[PDB]
């Protein structure tokens, strides 16, 4: 969500996307949507798919790594709005 | 044994004659007689469970018969469930049996068959759905006894038992019909079958193929007993597309399954849509009004400006849009079938085109003979 796409991007997404452990977590089935062309992911929806991101409250141990607060969570809040519309110009 | 089977074997009608008549093929050590028509007593279900009780008794007998497994220990296997009625451990002594003694390798895997049924009455999709994988590399690519392959769609549709996966079911459905002797198959049970297949079976969004399975002869016949009105709600999504008045037919058609995924149908339907102006009409009619593409995806015509984009969205066959009027006229489109008798195929279309090409190569000749040399 965070990275911009690259030709090495796509091929790491892939190998880590069929994971049987990421396959139980529900997020791993929201971060598929990048995965695959999906025809196009409006913002508005994800942050209604993504409210659990911000507190899951019963995981939410790496949501640090996405919003955790400002200077390592509100740069990623912007990236994830860039590389979501990076992704609706690439389909 | 010979006092046994004479009398008390005996139970339903003319039981002690073909009994008496069992004691000859004994003695006379007829194996094939034994195999089919003692077999063939076996396969009246009147006797329900005291045949398969005597069975097992009978079981000792074929072992000194020795009759080929495949054909001889798939029929008293089939009637040893029956005696087995709830098997907790009965089921692992009748594949003991099974596995022990096998006359070919194509009865082994008539064994896995047996094993995944009744692994599957137990448990649901744990080693059952296994050793159904285990029974697509057992039946290798041999579909010589065709039956076998029937016990293999058998667990094939035990599979769409264990996942809804309808698609894995339109799958076995098929290879049922491929496998089947032929019409052999009890019309009734079929039909019955059929009425399942009509309801819960197609009604699941596995088979949609306008008419591929829709319009085979043998199940439609059958589903006929099925209501005839979902019957043809089930071509009317495919092909009718919209079909707003089957929209309201379907729900009275089938109330299970299509409510549960009427939003999905819907989405699958203006799916449908989309692709049914490219294949059915090429150029001309292709191109169409954003109104009518609004009545096909049965939405609003300032919501199929939105709308038609979602359905471009999809992308199922590559072809080129126009927004001026939502006219299609696109590039390349996969029909599941060809509408009626293949019409255009005919001087509608082709053949006629054809025609007129051979006389202006001839004027091609008339122009340049001397060149032709």
């Amino acid at each position: 969500i965070l990275a911009p796409f690259d030709n090495e991007q796509s091929d790491l997404v892939h190998r880590i996307s069929g994971d049987k452990k990421l396959e139980e977590i529900p997020k791993y089935k929201d971060l598929l949507k990048l995965f695959t062309t999906m025809e196009l992911m409006r913002w508005s929806t994800l942050v209604e798919d993504y409210g659990m991101e911000l507190r899951k409250g019963s995981l939410e141990s790496p949501a640090t790594d996405v919003f955790g607060s400002t200077e390592e969570g509100e740069k990623r809040w912007k990236d994830l709005k860039n590389r979501v519309v990076e992704h609706n110009i690439r389909i | 044994v010979p006092g046994f089977l004479q009398q008390s074997q005996n139970s339903g009608p003319g039981q002690p004659a073909v009994w008496h008549r069992l004691e000859e093929l004994y003695t006379k050590k007829l194996w094939h007689q034994l195999t089919l028509q003692v077999l063939d007593f076996v396969q009246d279900p009147c006797f329900a469970q005291g045949d398969g009780l005597i069975k097992l008794y009978e079981n000792f007998i074929s072992e000194f018969e020795h009759r080929v497994n495949p054909l001889s220990l798939v029929e008293i296997i089939l009637h040893v469930v029956r005696q087995m009625t709830d098997p907790n451990v009965a089921l692992t002594f009748l594949e003991k049996t099974r596995e022990k003694v096998k006359s070919s390798d194509e009865a082994v895997i008539l064994c896995k068959t047996a094993i995944g049924a009744l692994k599957l009455n137990i448990g649901d999709l744990q080693v059952t759905k296994e050793t159904i994988e285990d029974v697509e590399e057992m039946l290798n690519n041999l579909p010589g006894v065709t039956s076998v392959h029937s016990r293999f769609y058998d667990l094939s549709s035990k599979y769409y038992q264990t996942i809804g996966n309808h698609a894995s079911y339109y799958k076995d459905a098929l290879r049922f019909l491929g496998c089947v002797d032929i019409k052999d198959l009890p019309v009734s049970e079929q039909q019955e079958r059929a009425f399942t297949l009509g309801l819960a079976g197609l009604l699941g969004e596995g088979v949609f193929n306008f008419g591929e399975l829709l319009m085979h002869p043998v199940l439609e016949s059958l589903r006929n007993t099925d209501r005839q009105w979902l019957i043809d709600t089930l071509y009317a999504f495919n092909s009718g597309n919209v079909e707003r008045f089957q929209t309201l037919k379907t729900a009275w058609g089938q109330q299970p399954d299509l409510a549960a995924n009427e939003a999905q149908l819907l989405r699958k339907i203006q799916l449908l849509c989309l692709m049914e102006m490219t294949f059915t009409r090429p150029a001309n009619h292709r191109q169409l009004t954003f109104e009518e593409i609004a009545k096909s995806a049965k939405i609003t015509v300032n919501e199929v400006e939105l709308l038609v984009m979602k359905a471009l969205s999809v992308g199922l066959v590559k072809g080129s849009i126009d927004e001026v009027d939502k006219r299609v006229h696109m590039t390349w489109v996969q029909p599941r079938v060809l509408d009626l008798q293949q019409i255009k195929g005919m001087k509608d279309r082709l053949e006629f085109w054809c025609t007129d090409v051979k006389s202006m190569e001839m004027l091609v000749e008339h122009q340049a003979h001397d060149i032709l040399t």
